[PDB]
């Protein structure tokens, strides 16, 4: 256990090391208290698997860090490499890349991985 | 070099503020003891957890204690075991008889705050009664609605709802509770001396687990909370507001000590078929009033420091300490409860006499001397939640009760502004014990975590075969 | 070319027909004042579902608003609701005494569908009784159970039954409510208006809720609902027989208005440790039957236009208009709730004055024209589910009860058949809850998604490593 | 949001276009109301995991169409194939191909993809 | 040959027994039927299984049939659902009042184990209670608190507990019950056929459920339960222990008959709203006892092939069959739950007349023989859990109560140790209704599947692009 | 249907060809029973779940079968291969792997596969 959220204050880079640490983490554990303590598990499963779709969706499935073809733009963040992933926290820089939530998702599930599923398909049509 | 690349981390180390049920997680060792347990619950988990702890460093956030939620969490799962945990036991709706009170006599004298009062009540056979008797303090019995004689009385209660006697073996020791989080949620510490309530904290820790919280009630002394930091912190929604409580550790703790010496004789009548009873019966004679005690010396010596730190909130001007502003004694007392057997001290003794807080500095060390006594009520129908939850009925207990504890907090408001001149005075508030749960929690939040993070990287893609 | 190959799909569109339970969505609006709203209590959940819609094109499918089991599922969700909201509350049991009987003197006067009756209860105090009275409707208190004396009556129930008055917060409201189904399943609507109750139904939606249903009890009459803009439609699951049930939605909203003219004032009696019944006190000079209005042009040329109908679904014979042939007051009136107090009114007076169904064309039309004003029976005691589920008294309100609703169908059978030559009779029918639930959900269905399809296609191959 | 089943009247060509969107939605959020509803979404959960858990079978995890390398047996059926892809909807050919149900699964499991999987095991052996 | 490598395998074929809940798995036919049916609920599972058994084959191990928690699990369940089956019925409370008491004067004679008496009840009228009266069997009958006269009596439990008279649907009723595992979880059958119980099963099969208990607590016989697989089996968890249980299966069934040969007549009481208690009325006139029956031959060879084996673990010494040790007949004699008229038996003639347990064998040979006959007690009350649960009411059934059994096994000990010098003796036993579970559940115990594992092999590595 | 643990007597390698049937069995099945039900079911998935998520972590997605990219320890076994495969059952090699239990799990996370993912994103970055 090399600590739970034990590098969120560090650099991108930092953090990047850690992933599995905290992935591991999200998902384990006369009267109905039973009830509140089914709930809240049904709850975690439920959303554990909304986002694993989510990475079915665009074809990140397997992978922990996992690249696509969809390019940046400077109105997303004009700060250059470094002044991202050598300069900050992910606990900075989703507060700073927020506007773009849905945007890049979407853009994400057709026009990337359907597209290359398209693509992917006219390949296996050979 | 090249554009960058949308490119997804999982795992990403981030979170939200949020709200949640969380895990009662407890000592394991209650479980064995009885049948149900009034807190490490027969409902809650013997889960009995490793304290946890992980200093982050380098990250800050605020904390809230007023708008932090778990004092509301906490104060719901308190009265939802509460009617769970009584709702079998026995009634007393056959035992709401007219009363035919009497004095309290014994040995040569009398039991004061008490009456002796005899009554019927339904054999096990329906078609049956007999004649049996008791005593009681006062405040429970009253007044026939017409006195036609003056020995015709009843309970205070029928009039509005029926009652429950405590099954025994529901003793309300407040074992400790810790609270814990589900998975995707975690739990961030203040671990910051000289924290105030609100604003950043400059260093904050991961935990999967609380400290043990010894669920007390209290009316206007914290029993048995937490040991403060370093020095007295004075805590509070709005400082400037005096309509607005102050609440106040003290640093060091200071003892209390407490008995109804009066040797009670436990006693019992079936009422009715199917159910088993207890009231107060003979007394073994050397009645004293019952009360409470706790050392001058310490107390001042307390109450100066804290006077001081109140003149770094409230310059220059003398502060002081004053009887309860009146009314119920529901709220005029320090009411606690110890064994099962309720009491209800009188603080109008306690809070007198100052000096400006400065100026106390001159007193600051003497030799020992005997202790200042808080004169104590006794009653058995209790509204236990400031007046909500159900009406309920407690049994004496034999004999010599005994207990102690450790004041660590007190619930204050400066008064209505008159003059005010180079001059503040305060009493002791009504409080809730929401704020009792405050004076805890103070140091922390809850959140969940959010796992993904889009972000660049010259990731040279991956194009077909890559 | 090649060989055809089995390829997988996920996600697919195709279905099937099946069973299942589904939440009760609401209007958030209501949960924050009526925690236990009788039907739709705060159980329901909170949403105010987006009433998203695709009809699909190309679909092909048979409807029968007879087999949707959601039907009974609506008929068992309210009664386990009723049977919910019920508990909490005091039962008549103690007010089971003998009862003293005498008469509504009021204003030099009586009031004939009533009495007055004289009986004991306990105060608080079980040794201690006193005297009181209260009015009553003669269907609530029945002569006494031996032949005695004229003035003896009894609870009706209290020889069979114990029965709870509700407690006067659990609010009566039959508010909107939204049925929604859980992820894997989806809702049809058959929007082919003409869809005679089973067919194809050849022009089908997606939609991920249903409308606003509100859950008005009715026994003869469809009010407040499914207003058919295409038709005044009759349904039935087989018109060509007697035995089934007719369903009518008329084509307009027709207005109906009821009053209580009689004006009580709320008798509250404590009864037992801290309970109050409520009853009948004295009448505000306000005292005539209760009783119900339509315009006489509004119902005939209704009552005709279904005679268009009926000789549509039946060969141009003298269909006739008739009372309920027999039963209880329950059966034989019309039923409603005037948001309060229960009415039972005349509309074996409305059934009348009826030429053959159609040929009242020898009308067609004219001018608007007074109240058909039809007399109706208040009483309090209900087996309410046709003896199904909790039986209840109902509290009584006292002040200015009178109300207002939109028939908005009917529910009917024909007659008895005779040599039937030429000519038949038709008659209001008693029916089930299940009826106005049919009239108001058999343009919705529940059905199953399958995700999983393979198909040829000529995906040359998946070879190794490709 | 399409709607569940968007293009139900239309091509099983068209409706291969349409499939993330369709399938993001198989997974959605003083009373026992609550057993019932739990229940409900402990059921959807169930069948979700049935569903990866048999792509995973076939060797088809992932993607959302999956080539396999089973050839056709024309008793399944020997229509041409745009009569299939071009022309039908998912909602006529599901009522032809329910037939061979099990026939096609367990060739697709076993003598298919486990076949293909000891081949894998053998290579990794190599 | 080839460097080796980690290699990970999924669903691999291997577990470890322990602990779980498991299902309530049941024919479904009874729950058409019967709402909170005594076992097996309406609520409880129609699986009415498919007994998919399959021995692993080269599988082999220890088996404990007194440490399989499941035993406690099937206590734990049959207890809970007792209580719960029996919490919506009639509560017997106001039926506890004094009794005034004469003869049972059936055929101008008496019944001599019952009693008649009379008293009063309420109507459903509050203020109009009445007289009637009833019989009873007199031992849940007890002369008056103070015995002044002997005509007064009242019910044995009132001054401990209330009673519960049950509804006709909590039908006795022991339809066939199975257990089956989740997922993750399956259940191991012993089929090294002949295997006593505790030591290593060499032969095993996966079965997805049980066979079907029948869940009968039959006090000192086992009753309509398994046999032996061909052996009379003889399982205790130490036999050289004489204060251990000890089981005994029989491999052939014997025939009892039951019989209460007196014909009684149900008789009703309206006790206030609802609750219609029953009552014994007449028993249509003959005075003999209720009995239940065996042939000395069939016993006698039972005890004989036993008393072989016995003396073959207890080296020759002279075992004697013998009356009981002794304590409350409702302990020591033989009860079943035939038409829920609860027998009380002569297990005191039946454990007898045996000389040396092999050298019986100088006998074990006879022609035919007639029943021995057990007289017995009926009773009414019941504390059903040996101690625990509700106290129940057993309505009494009108007519010919007769039944039929297969004793299946006995429930034994060995007496208290002499010098047993060639010598020894035996006593019927009735521990626990988990004895009756031990005499079923030996043969199966319960893993949970590991599915992941590690090797190494000759994978040279999954290289990057391989 | 071979029967669930239908080789378990068997050697490892004669049983390791059986899996996806097994596999199939490991997700199946007025009154409080419902919570007996409900509190068994949802202990299964999330056990189910917690080996997925292991086996994503090493890089073993979906497939019953992966090879791994370390080699063998004397300390974890120094016998021969057919004692192994072609001799004894899993049940019986449990027995002795059972041992370093965490010790290879972690090293399969870390030391591993995040080092073949730092040198798959190092690739990536190219
Ligand atoms: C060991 O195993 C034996 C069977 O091998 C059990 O003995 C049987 O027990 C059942 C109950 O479990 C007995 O059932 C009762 O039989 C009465 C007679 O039924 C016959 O006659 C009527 C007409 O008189 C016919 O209609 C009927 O079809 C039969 O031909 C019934 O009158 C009883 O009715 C009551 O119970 C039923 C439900 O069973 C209700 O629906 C009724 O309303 C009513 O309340 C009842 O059905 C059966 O007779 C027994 N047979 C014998 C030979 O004994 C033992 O109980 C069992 N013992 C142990 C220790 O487990
Ligand atoms: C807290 O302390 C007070 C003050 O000691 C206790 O009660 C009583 O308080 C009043 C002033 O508020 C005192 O003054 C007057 O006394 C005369 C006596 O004849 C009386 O007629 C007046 O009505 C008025 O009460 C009174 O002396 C004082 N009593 C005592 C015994 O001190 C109070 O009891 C304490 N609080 C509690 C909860 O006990
Ligand atoms: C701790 O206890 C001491 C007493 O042991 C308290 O001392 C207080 O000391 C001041 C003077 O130093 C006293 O002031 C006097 O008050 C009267 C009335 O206003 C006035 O007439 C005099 O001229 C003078 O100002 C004060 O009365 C005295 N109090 C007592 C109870 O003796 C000290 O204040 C206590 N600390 C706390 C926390 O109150
Ligand atoms: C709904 O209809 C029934 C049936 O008509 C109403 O009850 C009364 O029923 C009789 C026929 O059995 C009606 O006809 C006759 O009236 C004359 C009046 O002089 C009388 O001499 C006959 O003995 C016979 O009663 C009677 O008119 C009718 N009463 C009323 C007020 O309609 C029933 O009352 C109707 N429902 C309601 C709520 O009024
Ligand atoms: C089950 O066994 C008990 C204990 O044996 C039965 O009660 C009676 O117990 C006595 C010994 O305490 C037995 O022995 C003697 O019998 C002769 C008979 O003439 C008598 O003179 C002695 O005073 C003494 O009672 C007696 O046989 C035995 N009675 C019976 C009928 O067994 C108990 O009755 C047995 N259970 C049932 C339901 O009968
Ligand atoms: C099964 O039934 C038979 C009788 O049908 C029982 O036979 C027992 O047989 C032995 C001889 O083999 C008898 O022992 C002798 O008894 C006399 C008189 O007490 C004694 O003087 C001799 O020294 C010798 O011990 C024994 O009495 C006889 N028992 C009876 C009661 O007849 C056999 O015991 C029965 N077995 C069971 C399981 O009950
Ligand atoms: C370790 O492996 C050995 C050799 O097979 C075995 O005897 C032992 O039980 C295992 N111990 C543990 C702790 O896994």
């Amino acid at each position: 256990f090399l600590g739970f959220l034990g590098a969120a204050g560090s650099t991108m880079g930092a953090a990047s090391m850690t992933l599995t640490v905290q992935a591991r983490n999200l998902l384990s554990g006369l009267t109905v208290w039973g009830i509140k303590q089914l709930q809240a598990r049904v709850l975690a499963v439920e959303r554990y698997l909304r986002d694993q779709q989510l990475l079915g969706i665009w074809g990140c499935s397997g992978k922990l860090i996992c690249c696509t073809n969809v390019p940046w733009n400077s109105s997303w963040s004009n700060r250059n490499l470094s002044e991202i992933w050598d300069n900050m926290t992910w606990l900075q820089w989703d507060k700073e890349i927020s506007n773009y939530t849905q945007i890049i998702y979407g853009l994400l599930e057709e026009s990337q991985n359907q597209q290359e599923k398209n693509e992917q398909d006219l390949l296996a049509l050979d | 070099a090249e554009n960058l690349w949308v490119t997804v981390y999982y795992g990403v180390p981030v979170w939200k503020e949020a709200k949640t049920t969380l895990f009662c997680a407890s000592d394991a060792r209650a479980y064995e003891k009885e049948v149900h347990n009034v807190w490490a619950t027969h409902a809650c988990v013997p889960t009995d957890p490793s304290p946890q702890e992980l200093v982050l460093g380098n990250v800050t956030e605020n904390f809230n204690m007023w708008k932090n939620d778990m004092v509301d969490q906490m104060h719901e799962d308190i009265i939802s075991l509460w009617d769970q945990s009584l709702k079998p036991c026995v009634k007393l709706t056959p035992l709401c008889v007219t009363l035919i009170c009497s004095n309290a006599t014994v040995k040569n004298g009398t039991v004061e705050e008490m009456k002796n009062c005899s009554f019927n009540t339904t054999t096990e056979i329906r078609d049956k009664e007999k004649k049996e008797y008791a005593l009681f303090y006062k405040p429970d019995i009253v007044p026939l609605s017409e006195t036609n004689n003056t020995s015709e009385y009843r309970l205070i209660n029928c009039n509005t709802s029926a009652c429950t006697q405590a099954c025994p073996k529901v003793t309300f020791e407040p074992i400790p509770i810790h609270y814990c989080a589900p998975a995707g949620y975690a739990i961030l510490k203040c671990n910051d001396e000289t924290f105030n309530g609100t604003g950043p904290c400059s260093n904050v820790s991961t935990v999967q687990c609380t400290h043990g919280i010894r669920p007390v009630v209290s009316t206007q002394l914290l029993l048995n909370g937490s040991l403060a930091e370093k020095e007295i912190v004075i805590r509070s929604e709005n400082l400037t507001n005096n309509a607005k409580i102050i609440i106040v550790h003290l640093h060091t703790p200071v003892e209390i000590v407490c008995t109804r010496p009066n040797n009670n004789t436990r006693k019992s009548v079936r009422i009715g078929p199917g159910q088993t009873f207890y009231a107060t019966g003979d007394i073994i004679g050397d009645i004293k009033q019952a009360h409470c005690n706790i050392s001058e010396e310490k107390w001042n010596d307390t109450l100066q420091k804290v006077g001081i730190e109140l003149q770094k909130h409230f310059p220059n001007k003398t502060i002081k300490y004053n009887q309860s502003a009146g009314g119920d004694m529901e709220i005029t007392t320090h009411s606690f409860n110890c064994g099962g057997e309720f009491f209800y001290c009188n603080t109008s003794n306690l809070f007198n006499g100052t000096y400006n807080g400065t100026y106390i500095s001159t007193n600051s060390s003497a030799n020992s001397t005997s202790t200042i006594t808080l004169q104590c009520r006794i009653k058995q129908i209790i509204n236990m939640w400031q007046g909500v939850g159900r009406c309920m009925y407690a049994p004496p207990i034999a004999g010599n009760i005994t207990c102690r504890s450790n004041i660590t907090g007190l619930l204050l408001t400066r008064d209505g502004g008159t003059n005010s001149n180079e001059t503040e005075t305060f009493r002791p508030a009504g409080g809730d014990m929401r704020d009792n749960w405050r004076s805890e929690l103070y140091k922390y939040k809850v959140v969940k975590i959010e796992p993904l993070g889009v972000a660049p990287t010259r990731c040279k893609r991956r194009v077909v075969g890559r």
